[PDB]
């Protein structure tokens, strides 16, 4: 388990992680806003 | 179409909107929510990442080999510095004012002249 | 030590021993620890008294033939002139409000400025004109009667809250329709206290 | 000791062999009662279970009888609360469930603070002055108002004997009530009518007949 | 409880970390999950909330059913929600985040006491500091066991095994609920009379999922 | 020691531990508190956002509650300086904005000397004579003629039971302006009328109810409505 988590823990897993978590937040965004371009509440 | 018309959008000669980034400008037209607001947002979020970078930086260098640090994260550190960034700004210029965010010219790797 | 004992042969309670009107009870143990216990006495006794005064204004306007006590506090929607006693006080809904959040506020400051806290619980003096609690014994059996009373006429305010939320059909009424119909006349008859009959 | 064995040349259970209680056959293929606290339990239980049984029983058989006689019109157990709800005077359902809530709550509380600390209701003033006289002398059998008239005062050897004569008519009418809710559900007719149409025709009521009891033994009666 | 115990695979080599004191311990690893001692305590207290939800939902799921079959105007276990809200006097939104405000001071005090074992019982809600204190790991007891037969150490040991073993079959029966609700689109108490009623034809082979139909012959 | 735990079960910050500042509860996750000059001034901005959030608050609350009433006629607080505005005898807006900054910005610059340093707006003969009270008891309570009744004056105790008070009754009224201006932006109406929509109608009336609180929410609902 802990081999595995620190396998886990290298900088190309947690970057893979991170690009999926800001890649889903901004397509859900896109999705649930569709085209916005000016901040008008 | 609907939501880029009454909102203070303009276009000129084409009917492709353009924005204003003049401050005041922008502020006595209802302007500033094409790019002044969304400029400060992106700062609040750059100075963001940055803190983070730095507070993970300063934070895995007191210990030994810290270049393992750097190639494998501390995943619950990483986290925790990432839950405790909200207030980026406020702790900079705190950093500023007493003299830790920025590095003396004595301490500092420096090439030949 | 215990005035009573709800379900008796129950747990004996050896943090609830010295307390007037102790009847064992708390099985959640909220009584624990010395201060919190004082502070749930305060409380407690505060609520009684509480109660006692909502059962008071209920129940004697009730029985005077003035009218329920949910159309009572009414007039502040209609706007009419108030009555009380027949005295017919004409003061007004802001002036009302204003004058009863002031003393209300330096009274419960200066309640709350108590230090002791048995002068917290029972300060006397000026709160006690003639004083009939100078016999110690005497002041136990009033502390454990006016207990047993003020947790009656709490049971009554809340049955006075539930009923009327339950019926607009005044209180009264409907000790006067249990006397007549008692099985035909009760909680589970409306239908919305326990859904399904 | 034991009264006799539920199968004999079984081996009895370890705890149930040296013990001492009435209705005791070394019964307990799944050793639910090895623990002595959860066979209190289950004894308590197997009692109450047991006597509100008889009074179902009885209260299903001997109106049914004097209505088999013409004596009374008292109609049968699994329709009599639809029979009461259309009556004139129909307490409502809401009202007689919360009543009968209310009491049996406050009997049972009674009963498992008795259970939990036994002759722990003895304490002096707690209810009315006389439950001082509340003291349970076993577990179920308190005594006192429960037994005005005098029978828990004999011999030791009556007192058991009555007591294995109180669980066997009470086990026989728990039996009984599953015969009566599996014949209602089989035949639909009242007990006292299987009762009779089997000493009219004891091979023409049988449960075999009967396609709920037994699937598929209809299609080899109906094949032959 | 513990090395010569059975398993749940006779002759399968137990896990080291799995040393047979927690309660349904059978040395079922295949993945080698909770490893570390934290972990442990993490799936521990996972499986015991998991299991005692499991319980208490397939419970009210046979309840309403039943009560369905008997008579009762129950709704299917499925799309319950729908009529739920239709007749409930509490809107969707509001119930789910009123259910949501009043589940988070339980959970946030079910994690705390998880992460710092007895610091929950201090004083700190309500002037409580004998209950509120973990008994176990995810065994909390005080005011959750009102009546104390868990204080004897083997029948809470016997309570535990049990607890476990019956949250694990409501799980496997919360499974098999979804799983013939979506073959067959009919209760689960539906299913188990059609399954004591034509035992020899009525199966999973026979509702037109799970096993694909192709050929037809 | 502290007052209370804002999260049991949690370890107290270091700079927060041993501290014995009133209204103190261990709410420092993000750690900005561990300075000692930053905490002071973070300690004096909190309780001028309380301050004036209480003034706020109240001056929000008691003439709404007295419109609702019916004694009063005052506007609601969203609006009220439109109205104000376009009054016949109404001071122009550029006006009273620059009276305010200035005014502001003499109190704040007076306030910025004395917390750079301590008691230092005590200089004799510095504003009109009446500068000898003008001292820093305190960080946030300088005390004097903003004490008149001299309530102040008490045992320590009583002094830290009230600051406690000051800075609790403030956090309430923080929070309930944020409130003030959240469900204005959300329901469009008065506090007040909020409260009567609340009481009257608890599950209808909720701020998940209103699509504005919680986007796609709403949608939901339908969805499971039909
Ligand atoms: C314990 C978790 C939980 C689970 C497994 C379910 C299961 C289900 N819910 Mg119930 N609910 C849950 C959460 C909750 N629901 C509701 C109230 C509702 C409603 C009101 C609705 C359901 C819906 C549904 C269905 C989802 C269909 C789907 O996703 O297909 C894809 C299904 C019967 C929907 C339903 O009944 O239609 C099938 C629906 O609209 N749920 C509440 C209280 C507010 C919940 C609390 O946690
Ligand atoms: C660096 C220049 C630049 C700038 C200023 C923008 C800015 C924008 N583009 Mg563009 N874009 C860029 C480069 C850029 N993009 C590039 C290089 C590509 C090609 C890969 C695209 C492809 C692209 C597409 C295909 C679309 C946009 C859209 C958008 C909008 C952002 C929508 C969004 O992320 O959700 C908003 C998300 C947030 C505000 C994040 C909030 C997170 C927390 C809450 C803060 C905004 C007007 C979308 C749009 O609406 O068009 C107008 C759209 O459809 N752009
Ligand atoms: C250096 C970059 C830059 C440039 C070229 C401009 C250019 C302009 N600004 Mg802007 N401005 C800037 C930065 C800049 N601004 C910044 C950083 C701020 C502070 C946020 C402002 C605040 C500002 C205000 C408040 C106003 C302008 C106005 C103007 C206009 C006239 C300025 C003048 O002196 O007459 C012109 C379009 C004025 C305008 O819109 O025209 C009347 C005006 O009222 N500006
Ligand atoms: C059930 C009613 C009841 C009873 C028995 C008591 C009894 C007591 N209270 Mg209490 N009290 C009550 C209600 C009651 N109180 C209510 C409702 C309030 C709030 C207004 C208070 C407020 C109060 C204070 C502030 C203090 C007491 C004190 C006392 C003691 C004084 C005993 C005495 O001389 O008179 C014996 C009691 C009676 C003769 C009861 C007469 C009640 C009349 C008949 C009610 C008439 C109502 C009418 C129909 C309308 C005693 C322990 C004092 C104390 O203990 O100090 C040492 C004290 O300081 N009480
Ligand atoms: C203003 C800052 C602040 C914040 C953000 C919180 C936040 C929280 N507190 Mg706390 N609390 C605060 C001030 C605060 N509190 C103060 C001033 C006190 C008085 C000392 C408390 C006393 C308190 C207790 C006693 C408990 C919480 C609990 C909680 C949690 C409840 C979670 C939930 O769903 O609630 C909705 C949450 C993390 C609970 C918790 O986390 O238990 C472990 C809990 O039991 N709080
Ligand atoms: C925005 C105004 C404001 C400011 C400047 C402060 C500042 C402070 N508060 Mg406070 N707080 C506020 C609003 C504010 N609070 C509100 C609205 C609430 C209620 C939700 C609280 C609830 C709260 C609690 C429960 C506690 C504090 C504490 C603190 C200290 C933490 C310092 C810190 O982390 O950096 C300051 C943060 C920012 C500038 C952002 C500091 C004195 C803690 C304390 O007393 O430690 C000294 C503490 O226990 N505050
Ligand atoms: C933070 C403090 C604060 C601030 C900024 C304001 C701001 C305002 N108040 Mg004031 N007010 C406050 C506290 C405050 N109030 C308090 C504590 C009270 C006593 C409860 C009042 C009672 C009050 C009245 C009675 C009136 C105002 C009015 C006004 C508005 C015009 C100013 C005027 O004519 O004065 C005066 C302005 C928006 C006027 C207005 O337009 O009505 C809303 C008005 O008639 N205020
Ligand atoms: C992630 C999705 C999401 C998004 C995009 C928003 C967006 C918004 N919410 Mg919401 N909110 C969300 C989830 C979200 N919320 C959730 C999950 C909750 C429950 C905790 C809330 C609870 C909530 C409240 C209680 C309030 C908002 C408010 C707001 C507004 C504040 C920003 C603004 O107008 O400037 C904005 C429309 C505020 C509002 O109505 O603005 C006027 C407001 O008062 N939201
Ligand atoms: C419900 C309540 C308190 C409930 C407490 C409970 C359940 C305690 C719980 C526990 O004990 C249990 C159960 C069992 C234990 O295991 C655990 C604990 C924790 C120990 C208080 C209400 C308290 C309610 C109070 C004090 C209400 C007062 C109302 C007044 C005075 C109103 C005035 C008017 O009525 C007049 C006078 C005249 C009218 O015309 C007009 C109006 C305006 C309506
Ligand atoms: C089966 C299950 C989990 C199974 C996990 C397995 C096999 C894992 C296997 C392994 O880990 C091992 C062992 C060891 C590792 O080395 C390898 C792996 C492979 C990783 C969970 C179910 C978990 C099931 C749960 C918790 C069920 C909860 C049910 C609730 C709450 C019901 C609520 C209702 O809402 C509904 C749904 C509908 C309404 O009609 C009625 C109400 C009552 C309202």
């Amino acid at each position: 388990m802990k081999d595995f988590t620190t396998y886990l823990s290298t900088a190309p897993v947690v970057g893979l992680g991170w690009a999926i978590f800001t890649s889903g937040l901004l397509i859900e965004i896109n999705r649930f806003f569709p085209d916005p371009l000016v901040f008008s509440f | 179409f609907k939501n880029y018309a009454k909102a203070g959008l303009l276009c000129g000669n084409d009917g492709l909107p353009h924005l204003i980034s003049d401050p005041g400008l922008a502020l006595r037209f209802n302007h500033a929510g094409e790019v002044f607001i969304p400029t400060f947002g992106f700062l609040y979020v750059a100075g963001y990442i940055g803190h983070v970078g730095r507070q993970y930086i300063i934070k895995s260098k007191e210990d030994a080999k810290p270049t393992d640090k750097e190639i494998i994260l501390d995943v619950p550190l990483a986290l925790q510095l990432a839950f405790q960034g909200w207030a980026w700004p406020l702790a900079a210029i705190q950093e500023l004012r007493n003299g830790s965010l920025l590095e003396k010219d004595e301490n500092i790797t420096v090439s030949p002249r | 030590q215990r005035a009573g004992n709800f379900a008796p042969g129950s747990e004996p309670k050896e943090y609830l021993n010295d307390l007037p009107g102790n009847f064992n009870f708390d099985p959640l143990e909220l009584g624990k620890e010395k201060g919190t216990l004082q502070r749930y006495r305060e409380a407690e006794l505060i609520h009684c008294r509480w109660a006692m005064l909502g059962a008071a204004g209920c129940l004697a306007v009730e029985v005077l033939g003035l009218g329920n006590w949910y159309d009572a506090p009414l007039w502040a929607v209609t706007g009419d002139k108030p009555t009380w006693f027949g005295i017919e006080v004409p003061f007004d809904i802001a002036t009302i409000l204003g004058v009863e959040v002031v003393a209300m506020a330096v009274a419960e400051g200066l309640r709350n400025d108590n230090q002791d806290m048995e002068k917290r619980l029972y300060p006397g003096g000026a709160f006690d004109p003639l004083g009939f609690s100078k016999d110690p014994k005497s002041f136990e059996d009033k502390k454990l009667k006016e207990l047993k009373n003020g947790r009656l006429a709490m049971v009554a305010c809340l049955g006075f809250a539930g009923q009327h939320a339950a019926t607009g059909k005044p209180i009264l009424e409907a000790l006067g329709d249990h006397l007549s119909s008692p099985f035909f006349n009760n909680f589970a008859t409306n239908g919305v206290s326990v859904p399904g009959v | 000791n034991m009264n006799g064995n539920w199968l004999p040349g079984s081996q009895t259970p370890a705890h149930l062999k040296d013990l001492k209680m009435a209705g005791n056959f070394g019964f307990d293929p799944l050793n639910l009662g090895a623990e002595p606290e959860a066979l209190r339990w289950y004894q308590q239980a197997e009692l109450v279970h047991s006597r509100t049984a008889m009074m179902a029983v009885a209260g299903i058989l001997i109106p049914g009888l004097f209505t088999k006689l013409g004596a009374l019109n008292v109609p049968q157990w699994y329709e009599a609360g639809k029979v009461y709800i259309e009556g004139e005077g129909a307490i409502p359902f809401g009202t007689l469930l919360m009543s009968t809530l209310f009491s049996y709550a406050f009997v049972e509380g009674k009963r498992w603070q008795d259970f939990r600390n036994p002759g722990s209701q003895a304490e002096p003033g707690t209810f009315f002055g006389l439950e001082g006289m509340f003291k349970g002398t076993d577990n179920g059998y308190p005594g006192g108002i429960f037994d005005p008239l005098g029978y828990s005062k004999t011999s030791p050897e009556k007192l058991d004997e009555l007591k294995l004569k109180e669980i066997k008519n009470g086990r026989l009418a728990m039996v009984a009530f599953l015969g009566f809710a599996g014949q209602y559900s089989a035949t639909g007719k009242g007990p006292i009518d299987n009762l009779a149409d089997h000493l009219a025709d004891p091979w023409h009521n049988t449960f075999a007949e009967n396609g709920v009891s037994v699937p598929g033994l209809s299609a080899v009666e109906q094949a032959a | 409880a513990g090395a010569d115990r059975p398993l749940w695979s006779p002759g399968s080599q137990p896990p080291a970390w799995l040393d047979g004191s927690l309660a349904g311990d059978y040395g079922f690893d295949p993945l080698h999950l909770s490893e570390e001692p934290e972990m442990r305590k993490w799936m521990v207290q996972a499986e015991l909330v998991h299991a005692r939800w499991a319980m208490l939902g397939v419970a009210g799921i046979l309840f309403t059913s039943i009560a369905a079959k008997n008579g009762a105007p129950f709704p299917d276990w499925y799309d319950a929600g729908k009529e739920a809200i239709k007749t409930s006097p509490a809107p969707l939104g509001s119930l789910i985040f009123t259910e949501l405000l009043l589940f988070g001071w339980v959970e946030t005090k079910r994690l705390y006491d998880l992460r710092n074992p007895g610091s929950q019982g201090d004083g700190s809600f309500l002037g409580i500091t004998d209950g509120l204190k973990g008994k176990e790991n995810g065994y909390p007891g005080g005011l959750f066991d009102p009546m104390g037969m868990s204080k004897n150490e083997a029948s809470f040991k016997e309570a535990k095994v049990k607890e476990i073993k019956n949250g694990r079959l409501a799980m496997l029966a919360f499974v098999g609920f979804i799983a013939q609700h979506h073959a067959t689109h009919k209760s689960p108490i539906d299913n188990l009379v059609d399954h004591v009623a034509d035992p020899f034809h009525v199966t999973f082979a026979t509702n037109g999922v799970s096993v694909p139909h192709f050929t037809e012959f």
